[PDB]
């Protein structure tokens, strides 16, 4: 029998018949093959297992035997799962800093990733200059934003302004993109992204042995724990460099420092297979912290 | 339980 497949990029589905026994790197394969992605290593496949968890497809084993929920299609998200040190740098292909730009601005309007006033209102229009080119006296009259869902909610929220208002200030910062290309805007958008203390960083939520609650971050450069309070501010930081062993034994899982004069920290995930993902995210992540450091 | 080395 055809197992049925969908998956869905950020801008793109698509649809295929698979193979009973069609190894998740096949599957993984043809979709950057049909998209003609070749900076394949910021990318994943995710999909949702028996047990509601979002899981990522593993592409060293048969893509029908990793439990992804059954429905008729298979779903699948092409998405990134690792994010670079420098967009500018890192970004070279571009389907890549598109794919990027999408997925990155998604979150940041879902309140997802924290974004100050200011800056959101400069990253939207960067985000429009993308979307409607240079702005136009002639076509875009007053109101050509307004089914365009511009702003992180929470920005709306806290900075009360009318939707006519918020949009004059887009459209002065879009008045003065004047040139800009839609690749480059794109670009300049990610750039400021990028900078966000919350851009690619996954948080998971924990508690120490006093049973406090806790956010453990882990990103390009290194794990973090936060206070549940402030997702933003690390209270404190363990960089690639700065750690020597990682652990976990059931729900307890263990960080052990380089200076020996260093209290190792302890954290207690709420299920096993939580740590079995913070393990795995870790070590993806640093390899490629390593790779990107080499030739 | 498992574990993963670093630095």
């Amino acid at each position: 029998k055809p197992i049925n497949v969908r998956v869905t990029t950020m801008d793109a589905e698509l649809e295929f018949a698979i193979q009973p026994n069609t190894t998740g790197k096949q599957l993984f394969d043809q979709v950057v093959k049909t998209v003609g992605l070749r900076e394949v290593w910021f990318f994943g496949l995710q999909y949702v297992d028996s047990k509601g968890y979002s899981t990522w497809l593993k592409l060293n084993k048969k893509v029908t035997q990793q439990d992804v929920k059954k429905e008729n299609p298979l779903q699948f998200k092409f998405r990134a799962k690792f994010f670079p040190e420098d967009v500018s740098e890192e970004l070279i292909q571009e389907i890549t800093q598109r794919l990027f730009f999408l997925q990155v601005k998604e979150a940041i309007l879902n309140d997802e990733i924290y974004c100050p006033p200011e800056t959101a209102v400069l990253l939207a229009s960067y985000a429009v200059q993308a979307k409607y080119g240079d702005y136009n006296k002639e076509i875009h009259k007053p109101g050509y934003l307004a089914n365009d869902r511009l702003l992180p909610q929470r920005v709306l929220e806290q900075h009360k302004l009318t939707k006519e208002q918020w949009e004059e200030r887009i459209q002065n910062w879009h008045e003065e993109h004047r040139g800009m290309l839609r690749e480059d805007s794109m670009m300049e958008y990610l750039k400021i992204a990028q900078d966000l203390e919350m851009y690619g960083v996954n948080y998971f939520e924990i508690k120490n042995k006093k049973g406090t609650e806790l956010w453990l971050g882990v990103d390009a450069l290194g794990l973090n724990i936060y206070e549940h309070d402030d997702k933003l501010t690390p209270k404190i930081g363990f960089p690639w460099s700065e750690i020597r062993n990682i652990s976990f034994n059931d729900k307890k899982f263990v960080i052990k420092p380089i200076d020996k004069k260093a209290p190792d920290f302890v954290f207690y995930a709420p299920r096993l297979r939580i740590n079995k993902r913070i393990l795995a995210l870790c070590m993806g992540n640093h390899e490629l912290y390593m790779r990107r450091r080499k030739p | 339980m498992d574990i993963t080395d670093i630095n």
